[PDB]
RNA sequence: AUCGAGAGGA
DNA sequence: CTGCTTATCGGTAG
DNA sequence: CTACCGATAAGCAGACGATCCTCTCGAT
């Protein structure tokens, strides 16, 4: 506990002692005769596509919110349909360093008539040792 | 990770600064520059004989580099020219051709004070040609006539001869980027200057700052300027099928549909003046593509935004080429956390934290006194801690061992690379910026710990100048076993 | 602050310029609750939660009266603004409006995230202010006032008038610098240019006491590089000024100047013509309070004192803005009657141009050469509560 | 040497170069009144000889130019006459060991 | 702070209308010689003349100003030592309760 | 992360040249250029695998040399060429 | 004065107190302030200054010079500052921030400099001092050649004492009964008295002793005698009488030889600068000077059999430490001290934040300018 | 002209004690070599860190590395790792 | 002012002098005076220092300054450093300043002083004035990356 | 991925 | 809170 | 006496400004 730190009783960290919810939320939207699309993705003459699994999205190309979500796991599967010299992948992982459970997921559209998409993904964060107070 | 070559490799000893000459843009490039286009030629996805390729670099990841070959991961990107049909000046250097043009008169185009003048006599020996272009400079500014003839030194009379023809040199200003002066108005052409150092004698070059091979004023203002290639300017962005091209790329194309809208009045429909407007934007472009941080106006829209960056703005200190990816780069084999402390390690101990360990690697050589620790090292994997990642072979090729069929295998033979994990007790760097001092900057051993903080000595604090308070701190690994030396030993 | 600029600012920015060459000429302006029209469907009562999940702009649309019912465009709303509606909604009309009672508003919002509208501080126009100068400086005090109007554009004419020569420095004349002059004049020819012509009427604008000789010994090398000019017309004519000045002129620079007296010269006070006796008292008033700092019977101006400092707020900063937008508007107007000589509204650019400042930071639209870059409009924070 | 008491007109100090290999030195008595190597700072100048120039030059394996250097108007170097190429040596006591030799070329 | 506001501002007009109508000699028909026992009047920086005996105008202005007559914004800064009268009704003052 | 100029300057206290070159070459960049004996600059083409190095112009073939800088520098040097300014690159001590 | 009654008031087991004097956080001000008063705050050196003109605050009249007016916290963090005194500490406290934000960016223009204009400058081999150019700067590094690593403080006993008390100490009169070193001390001492070829020797070493503290008087004129120097010589001396474990009871067997021919040719094995030449050999002599002022100093037949009786052995061994340990304190032939140099002056630079002459780093940025324009210009006549 | 130079075996100005930065690339050097399975020249007392050879190797003076000091002008004096004295 | 100075009893006794301070600066007329000491009266202006009593006092005073900076501040920096800086300042024959106006004008070669203020134009007028850079000093090497005249590589290995 | 802004950490 | 340039003044030469 | 040249004094203008770091937002 020396030179600004502190000890910190482990068991009064699990009766619940500084413990936090934390919520992050994730977008897309659609194009700007050639429009983005919402799908689980594949391989197409695609060949561009991201590392992590696309196996937790269903067939909107979202996951649902019961699931469970670490690393590289895909979030929004959306493809961009490309000429141009098919489908290029334009999905959003969930944050490399992140993981945690969805908690819900908004799908609406704009002024414009576009697919619009927001994820809620939720993460309960425990006292570290790192951690400032 | 590149090839083997029949021309050898050896330190860089002596760096010359010089100038470009007409003679050398014109030979030193390979592409030509006729269109001020960039691609589609109609619609025609390619590279185009405007601008980007006849002879240069590629984008679509092609060897298409002209025999260069290869991969861009391997051509630096000569570089072609651009025909500048009427002269140009330079912008740094509009000081200087002021300077020069204020030391040398004017149809003849000869040394205005030569040493029969008693005081220009202390330029001409003295040493450097920093000092004594300063030297010049002070004496030949008042007088402004080529003198007839003029003395003779030393002695009586009547007179010796030199040669001349004894015309009125002007009093010269800064116009934005012309120069113009008063007699007793006449403005100094491009075409007027680069005639007057096109001559010029062999020891008047000397004699201020220059060199007979290396640097001349003639090519001080600009004949033909060079065409940088595409890895100095890359292309592009969120779309892979709507372009979206570098900046530098842009301004180019200025001065190249500048330069053909003089070509179309000179070959084609030809007025007498108001053709002076389009020469300051042509001069203006090459102008504003090496600097725009002068007088007047700066720059703007398209397909882009405002201002400009225009080369020197790369060069310009700080997050700058120079003291911003020369003198401090980024680097990789790092990490940061924040540090917390612990009384029951020793002094010259770091707590690594163990998936900071699983990151980091060393690559060490696969020598005959380590295998059976080492091969235990590729069985166990880049998961459990005492393990590896990558091995390396003798062709140079990659074993990625967190894939791969034969991973869970592996005979290792001698003299092949494993990069593993960090153990304890290597000796890493260990710094904590602002780093004042050697002693923000001291080596240390390892030992692999749980928790996600860097753990180190409360000793050590003072030296560092740390808090738990929530400093974080970096943390390098070296690759070397002679930096592995020279880190535990300095 | 944001109340102030709907329920009046909004109409009175709307006039002035207005009118048009037949007259086209703008009035009264009705304000929507807030509403979105989104492709392929009605017009929507757009209430704050929606906004934020719609990445949509809660911003009500603009009516105005022309004349020989007009759509001009849209004005985000401020949140517990006015009709944020809201500001009538009970505590318990808000859960079901799915909006916290604690939320206190702040901040409207554009494209679905939440903007803040930061305080900006300058220093206060219309205020005289003495300041002594460093060593090297010819000028020892500068009586200071930008002079800068509240109803009429926006004009900002720094009039300086300085006090040159050091102390111990032989004959310390004072000058005064205006607006679209190049040169300084000395005083004594700017109220003679009034319509001052006596000297002794004029050290009486100046000086208030006939006892203190001290002020008046100090006026007396002013005159001396006067009475050069002993005549209102000329004193008009020595505003020259200098090296080339077009040349044809005599009469028609005397009316150069008898312009740049009423509509530069102190734009606060007035800007027409029945006024010079109101300036040259004003004038002799700063000539006062000059020499009273350089006499040390009062200190020199306090830079920091709060009361002379002001906050443009939420509400005259957008001022600022819709001010340019809706000239930007009008000139739109005047150039599509040219070519027509024988409908034109595009309502986007204030639509646009509000949600572009207030979106990103830079407080005059596509120009970001006005340095108030400085986040105006920052991206709310809601960490916790008393953030 | 010239010892003038008040001030010298630019049109004399340019007939002193005027006579080699004679040279002359203009000296002020303001700036006489009190010798300035007595000074606490000012240590003892020597001058040194060409021969053990070259001495200095080869046996620390210098360039001419390379040595640290005193200036021509130099109070010190006037009152010892130092022309371009004239070394000095200078004998300093330091708190790290009881002397240092220091060495300067006048440019 | 907590109690700080900022200045709405109010229309300048009324002021102005109400003390030439209570004294107050406009600065055009002003002679400085004759009345030396002057309060001049600032009004948002613009000098409205001079007004002799203040005494009296401000007990009047603080009370209107204190029932609700005068916006309770609008600042009224009577300077003893120095014979000025300064009435203030910008848009941005910062202004407390107490 | 960044090894700032100012962490440089403490690595040059220590006198550790050897972990200052692994740091600025094998981490981060490290590039294979190719310079003309005579010319001096950056003209050479690395006609690879065909052992042709053709620089013309200054009609080269065998006088050409390999060195290993950074890519930042290879960037300096032909914005500096892009500027018209020459920074040559020489293979000997002596002059 | 309050704080120095809240300091004598402290008990032993209060626990602020004790950290105090352990030293291991706080110090007076904190004890002062805690619990006595927090005294007298101030903005730009000057007591605070009025706003409102000619008040602080507009609780109180104009012309109010008094303490409390004028910015004087009465009370103490424990009692509690009063209202006023709160705004007037928080006007302190604001200046004390707002220099820090302004002090590390003026620091690290300087630091950055210092490093930029010292840089390439390392030794080497000629032991002297350089640039890249191979400009001289220093000759000799620190003009003694010694890396600062090894260096300590150790005071010089020839330049303190009484010339009654010096004689005493170091004079060994071999013709005088009264001066000579009793046959207590030496094995040959009854037989060395009287001899005349071994009072030129110690005649010898006391010329030399007086000609130091001539020597280092006109040096070090304050009368100071702590300097830094390496090798500490207390330290091998305390090392030779516990290793061979001597009895201060039984005489020595060294030789009146032994001890002054022992000193002198030490003395030549000391290299610094080594080369053959005239030149070179006559600056290791102005190299070793000091720090052979110490030794001889130290050691002084005198103090060697008198105050620290010392065998031929064990001297033998101290003068081969000595010998082995200065050769270890050399600087080495490439050290960059460009770097090291301007690193130890611009790191305490960052440790500034705050009587009239001008100081801290305001002060150190006028230096490192040549500026002409100086704030606190000062003649300082005797 | 190549060549010369260079400074004979006599007339030695330099430090006979081997400098810590000559030290620690001398172990450097070596570690690099023993590291890369390269032959040893002294008997291996159980220990295998590339390093901690060249330790030893230094201890008995069998590296038969040579170093070359260089003096501003040029000049180079060359040292073996046999005459130069270890003692940090 | 104290003053420690040798009674004709051998020890320092405590002797109390008189001192004068000014708060101007022409030391080119005090110091000749009739009743001051001119051969102690000392100025806090290094620069009149030097201009008066040479170059070489004017290292000291610089030192001096420099050294009441430190330990004013109850700090104590080993002389060998400031000993340093100071002469590096003095040994090209005036004071050279610290900043881009002193040092980075003197010669050196140019990549070295680019990697500092005055970027730019550093190399301009290397390409005009044909500058060679002679690559021995620090930055010179870090820019081309390589095995920089420092400690370690200030030799070189050999078999 | 580049540029431009602001917020926060030591 | 600084170096460089321009203008003005006193001095010498024809 | 007038004109030219040199020297000094005053007035105007430039090139940077702690290090690293993590996030958020908007844009051709
Ligand atoms: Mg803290
Ligand atoms: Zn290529
Ligand atoms: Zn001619
Ligand atoms: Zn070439």
């Amino acid at each position: 506990n020396q030179e600004d730190s502190m000890i910190m009783n482990q068991s009064s960290i699990d009766r619940g002692l500084f413990r936090s919810l934390f919520f992050r939320s994730y977008m897309d939207q659609e194009k700007k005769s050639i429009t983005e699309t919402f799908e689980k993705p594949q391989r197409t003459n695609t060949l561009r596509m991201k590392h992590g699994t696309y196996d937790k999205l269903d067939d909107d190309g979202l996951i649902a919110p019961g699931v469970r979500v670490s690393g590289e796991d895909v979030i929004i599967g959306k493809t961009t349909p490309i000429s141009p010299d098919s489908k290029r992948d334009a999905s959003t992982p969930l944050r490399s360093t992140e993981n945690g459970i969805v908690d819900q997921v908004l799908v609406t559209t704009n002024q414009d008539g576009l697919k619009f998409v927001k994820v809620r993904v939720r993460t309960t964060k425990i006292p570290q040792i790192g951690d400032k107070f | 990770g590149q090839q083997y070559s029949s021309a050898p490799l050896r330190t860089v000893k002596e760096v010359q600064f010089g100038l470009f000459s007409p003679e050398e843009v014109r030979a030193i490039s390979v592409a030509k520059i006729r269109f001020p286009e960039t691609m589609d030629e109609t619609q025609t996805r390619a590279k185009i004989g405007g601008l980007n390729d006849p002879r240069l670099g590629s984008i679509d990841r092609n060897l298409k580099c002209q025999t260069c070959q290869e991969g861009m991961n391997e051509c630096p990107g000569h570089f072609g020219h651009i025909d500048l049909a009427k002269p140009v000046f330079h912008v740094g250097f509009i000081a200087k051709i002021k300077k020069v043009c204020e030391c040398v008169c004017m149809h003849c185009g000869k040394l205005l004070l030569d040493e029969h003048n008693e005081l220009m006599r202390q330029a001409l020996a003295i040493k450097d040609s920093k000092k004594r272009f300063a030297a010049i400079w002070t004496l030949c500014k008042t007088k402004m006539v080529c003198e007839t003839d003029v003395p003779s030194e030393d002695d009586p009379t009547q007179l010796v001869s030199r040669g001349g023809c004894g015309n009125t040199q002007p009093t010269i200003r800064k116009d934005g980027l012309k120069l113009v002066g008063s007699w007793k108005l006449r403005v100094l052409s491009t075409e007027e200057i680069l005639n007057i150092f096109k001559h010029i004698s062999v020891k008047d070059f000397t004699s201020l700052g220059f060199n007979e091979v290396f640097s001349r004023p003639e090519w001080m203002i600009l004949t033909c300027l060079p065409v940088p290639p595409p890895p100095v300017r890359p292309s592009i962005s969120f779309n892979e099928s709507q372009r979206g091209e570098d900046d530098l790329t842009f301004k180019l194309a200025d001065i190249l549909k500048a330069n053909i809208s003089l070509e179309t009045l000179e070959h084609n429909g030809a007025p007498h003046h108001a053709i002076e407007e389009a020469e300051s934007l042509l001069q203006f472009h090459v102008a504003t593509y090496m600097d725009n941080d002068i007088a007047g106006q700066p720059q703007a829209l398209q397909k882009s935004g405002r201002p400009v960056k225009s080369i020197r703005a790369r060069l310009k200190g700080k997050e700058g080429r120079i003291r911003g990816n020369l003198m401090g780069k980024r680097v990789d084999f790092s990490a940061r956390t924040v540090i917390s402390g612990d009384p029951n390690l020793e002094l010259d101990q770091v707590g690594v934290p163990k998936s900071i360990a699983k990151t980091l690697t060393y690559p060490e050589v696969v020598t005959p006194y380590n295998i059976d620790r080492l091969t235990q090292l590729v069985r166990n994997g880049p998961n459990e801690h005492p393990g590896a990642k990558y091995v390396i072979r003798d062709s140079g090729d990659r074993i990625d061992l967190r894939y791969s069929k034969r991973a869970g295998d592996i005979q290792l033979q001698y003299g092949w690379k494993v990069e593993r994990h960090i153990m304890d007790n290597d000796p890493v760097l260990f710094n904590r910026q602002p780093s004042l001092h050697k002693m923000s900057m001291m080596a240390h051993r390892v030992k692999v710990i749980p928790y996600s903080t860097f753990r180190l000595n409360l000793s050590v604090t003072s030296p560092y100048n740390a808090d738990f308070d929530g400093d974080e701190m970096n943390l390098h690994v070296p690759q070397s076993e002679e930096t592995r030396a020279e880190l535990s030993q300095l | 602050s944001f109340n102030q600029f709907v329920d009046y600012t909004l109409q009175d920015i709307i006039c002035e310029d207005s009118t048009l060459i037949y007259e086209i000429s703008f009035g009264k302006i009705y304000v929507t609750k807030p509403m979105v029209n989104e492709s392929d469907g009605v017009t929507h009562a757009l209430y704050p939660q929606e906004a934020r999940l719609r990445n949509l702009t809660y911003s009500s649309g603009l009516f105005v009266d022309v004349k020989k019912k007009v759509f001009i465009g849209r004005l985000p709303i401020m949140l517990r603004s006015k009709n944020c509606y809201l500001s009538e909604a009970t505590e318990s009309d808000l859960y079901k409006l799915k909006e916290c009672p604690f939320d206190m508003g702040g901040y409207f919002i554009i494209n679905g995230s939440e903007k803040v509208l930061i305080a900006q501080e300058r220093s206060a126009g219309n205020i005289v202010q003495v300041f002594k100068k460093a060593a090297p400086s010819p000028i020892s005090h500068v009586a200071e006032i930008r002079s800068a109007l509240e109803k009429g554009s926006r004009f900002i004419s720094t009039l300086q008038v300085k006090l040159y020569g050091r102390e111990g420095s032989s004959a310390r004349t004072i000058k005064a610098t205006l607006p679209y002059i190049k040169q300084d004049i000395p005083i004594v020819i700017i109220f003679r240019a009034l319509g001052i012509i006596p000297d002794g009427e004029i050290l009486e604008h100046i000086c208030y006491d006939v006892n203190d000789w001290q002020m008046l010994e100090m006026l007396k090398p002013c005159v001396e590089d006067g009475f050069v000019i002993q005549d209102r017309e000329t004193a008009l004519d020595f505003i020259g000024r200098r090296g080339t000045a077009l040349g044809i002129k005599k009469e028609k620079r005397i009316q150069y100047a008898k312009d740049i007296l009423q509509k530069e010269f102190l734009p606060h006070i007035t800007q027409l013509e029945g006024f010079e006796s109101r300036k040259a008292f004003f004038l002799g008033y700063m000539i006062n309070r000059l020499l009273l700092c350089a006499l040390d019977r009062k200190d020199q101006d306090d830079r920091d004192h709060f009361g002379k400092k002001r906050l443009d707020l939420a509400g005259p900063l957008l001022a600022q803005l819709f001010k340019t937008l809706f000239k930007k508007l009008t000139k739109d107007i005047f150039r599509y009657m040219q070519r027509t000589v024988e409908l034109a509204i595009n309502a986007k650019t204030i639509t646009s141009g509000l949600k572009y400042a207030l979106a990103t930071g830079n407080w005059g639209e596509q120009k970001k050469a006005m340095s108030s870059r400085a986040g105006v409009s920052q991206v709310l924070n809601r960490y916790t509560y008393s953030s | 040497i010239f010892v003038y008491q008040n001030n010298i007109t630019p049109s004399a100090m340019k007939l002193v170069p005027s006579i080699p290999p004679a040279t002359i030195e203009t000296f002020n008595e303001a700036a006489l009144v009190v010798n300035i190597t007595h000074h606490e700072l000012v240590p003892k100048h020597i001058r040194l000889s060409s021969d053990e120039k070259r001495e200095l030059l080869k046996r620390y394996r210098l360039k001419e130019s390379q040595l640290p250097r005193i200036q021509r108007a130099d109070p010190v170097a006037l009152y010892l006459g130092l022309k371009r190429g004239e070394v000095v040596k200078i004998i300093r006591k330091s708190e790290t060991s009881g002397r240092y030799a220091s060495y300067r070329i006048c440019m | 702070s907590l109690m700080s506001c900022i200045s709405v501002g109010t229309d300048p007009m009324p002021i102005i209308t109400f003390l030439s109508e209570w004294g107050m000699e406009p600065l055009e028909d002003y002679v400085p010689h004759q009345s030396p026992d002057a309060t001049r009047v600032f009004v948002n920086g613009v000098w409205h003349g001079v007004h002799r005996n203040p005494a009296r105008l401000m007990e009047t202005l603080r009370t209107l100003r204190r029932k609700g007559d005068i916006n309770p914004e609008v600042s009224m800064i009577r300077d003893i030592r120095e014979k000025e009268l300064k009435i203030f009704t910008d848009a941005g003052r910062v202004y407390r309760p107490l | 992360l960044r090894f700032g100029e100012m962490e440089r300057d403490c690595m040059i206290a220590h006198g550790a040249a050897s972990f200052l070159k692994e740091r600025l070459m094998e981490a981060s960049d490290a590039f294979r250029v190719h310079i003309c004996g005579i010319c001096g600059l950056m003209t050479v083409i690395a006609k690879l695998n065909h052992n042709q190095f053709e620089c013309k112009g200054c009609d080269n073939k065998i006088d050409i040399y390999q060195i290993h800088i950074p890519y930042a520098a290879k960037l300096l040097f032909q914005e500096l060429m892009a500027m018209n300014i020459t920074p040559r690159l020489y293979t000997d001590r002596s002059r | 004065k309050a704080g120095r009654l809240a300091e004598v008031n402290l008990k032993d087991l209060n626990n602020v107190k004790q950290m105090v004097m352990a030293g291991s956080k706080g110090s007076f001000i904190n004890i002062a302030q805690m619990s006595a008063c927090v005294g007298q705050q101030s903005v730009e050196g000057k007591r605070i200054a009025f706003g409102f003109v000619d008040r602080t605050l507009p609780h109180f009249s104009k012309d109010d010079y008094s303490p409390e007016s004028k910015g004087f916290v009465e009370n103490s963090y424990l009692r509690g500052l009063t209202p006023q005194e709160f705004f007037f500490h928080a006007m302190g406290g604001r200046e004390g921030l707002i220099d820090t934000a302004v002090k590390t960016a003026e620091t690290g223009y300087i630091q950055r400099r210092l490093v930029k204009a010292l840089e390439d400058i390392m030794v080497h081999y000629d032991n002297t001092t350089r640039n890249s150019l191979g400009n001289v700067i220093q000759f000799i590094y620190g003009e003694d050649g010694m890396d600062a690593a090894h260096i300590e403080k150790q005071s010089l006993d020839t330049i303190g004492g009484s010339d009654a008390a010096f004689e005493k100490r170091y004079r060994v009169d071999l013709l005088n009964t009264d001066h000579t070193l009793d046959p207590s001390l030496l094995e040959s001492g009854s037989e060395i008295l009287g001899d005349l070829k071994l009072q030129v020797l110690l005649d010898e070493e006391y010329k030399q002793l007086v000609k130091d503290r001539k020597f280092l008087r006109e040096v070090f004129v304050d009368g100071e005698a702590n300097w830094p120097l390496p090798v500490n010589i207390r330290r091998i001396i305390q090392n030779a009488q516990q290793t061979f474990h001597i009895d201060h009871t039984k005489p020595s067997d060294l030789t009146i030889k032994d001890i002054v021919l022992g000193v002198k040719d030490l003395q030549e094995n000391l290299l610094v600068l080594r080369g053959k030449n005239e030149i070179i050999q006559n600056a290791q002599r102005d190299a070793v000077t000091l720090f052979c002022c110490l030794l001889r100093s130290r050691l002084a037949t005198r103090r060697v059999l008198q105050e620290y009786r010392l065998t031929k052995q064990a001297f033998d061994w101290v003068l081969s430490n000595i010998e082995a340990q200065f050769l270890r304190s050399v600087v080495h032939p490439g050290e960059m001290v460009g770097v090291l140099a301007a690193q130890s002056i611009g790191e305490p630079a960052t440790q500034m934040t705050l009587k009239k002459v001008t100081s801290g780093v305001p002060r150190l940025k006028e230096i490192l300018n040549v500026a002409k324009n100086m704030k606190t210009p000062s003649l300082t006549v005797y | 002209t190549l060549k010369e130079k260079a400074i004979p075996k006599d007339q030695r100005a330099t430090t006979p004690y081997m400098t810590k930065y000559e030290r620690a690339r001398i172990l450097g050097t070596r570690a690099l070599q023993i590291s890369m399975n390269a032959p040893v020249f002294v008997d291996l007392e159980g220990e295998t860190d590339p390093l901690r050879i060249a330790m030893k190797e230094l201890a008995e003076k069998k590296i038969p590395l040579v170093i070359r000091r260089y003096l501003p002008d040029g000049s180079f004096e060359d040292w073996s790792v046999e005459e130069l004295i270890v003692d940090l | 002012y104290d003053r420690k100075v040798p009674s004709p009893t051998g020890e320092y006794v405590k002797e109390p002098e008189w001192v004068l301070e000014t708060d101007g600066v022409n030391l080119s007329e005090v110091m000749t005076v009739p009743g001051i000491d001119p051969t102690r009266i000392y100025t806090n202006s290094f620069i009149d220092i030097m201009e008066v009593l040479g170059i070489e006092a004017g290292r000291a005073a610089l030192y001096k300054e420099v050294y009441n900076v430190i330990a004013s501040d109850g700090s104590y920096v080993n002389y060998r450093h400031m000993a340093l800086l100071v002469d590096v300042m003095t040994t090209q024959g005036g004071l050279t300043s610290v900043t881009r106006h002193g040092f980075n004008r003197s010669n050196t070669g140019a990549l070295m002083r680019c990697s500092f203020e005055e970027t730019v134009e550093i190399l301009f007028e290397a390409g005009a004035s044909a500058e060679l850079d002679d690559c021995r000093g620090v930055s010179e090497n870090v820019i081309l990356g390589q095995m920089a005249p420092i400690g370690t590589g200030a030799f070189d290995v050999m078999i």
